[PDB]
């Protein structure tokens, strides 16, 4: 039925949140995109903007495959924003 | 870039040795 | 700790996902107003399919309505009722 | 698209009441 003010405005607020980004001829990788938390919503008004604060790695195992040939798993590492802010445009 | 590689795998992901 | 590949697998699959959307995309033409908050919470289709060939676009669609403040600057503000497009289902379909 | 009114006001999007 209706999202009320004051939850639509807590959950926009700038804040970590997940998000599938893509990892990038030989090789696939599988997934193709991972899941990280990465800054985003909004601020409260239009001269500032929601910037990472704080941000760490986070290692996840990632299949590549040589179609028809081979496939390893193997460990690669993502950058995270575990914080944000929200600070004035420039 | 540095995908390390941990072992040869089957389609579940999980290491042929497994 | 590391990441299984089960789980990366599953959790970035193409489906709906809470997408931080700014109401300028579904609102263009009301540059007289501002309106708080001016992104909102939406489901629409994110993640990745298993072939290069295909792509993850929805399947279903609806609207969700959410209570916005709109104001018009040094001429206060209302609490209204907007109307958003989220997507429902998505998959993974060919390019063609 | 579309607005419906809910109503009017104060700065942290509370309604205000009427004076009378």
């Amino acid at each position: 039925e209706v999202v009320k003010f004051m939850d639509v405005y807590q959950r926009s607020y700038c804040h970590p949140i997940e998000t599938l980004v893509d990892i990038f001829i030989e090789y696939i990788f599988k997934p193709s995109c991972v899941p990280l938390m990465r800054c985003g919503g909004c601020c409260n008004d239009e001269g500032l903007e929601c910037v990472p604060t704080e941000e760490s790695n986070i290692t996840m195992q990632i299949m590549r495959i040589k179609p028809h040939q081979g496939q390893h798993i193997g460990e690669m590492s993502f950058l995270q924003h575990n914080k944000c802010e929200c600070r004035p445009k420039k | 870039r540095g995908w390390v590689e941990i072992c040869a795998a089957d389609d579940y992901g999980r290491c042929l040795t497994e």
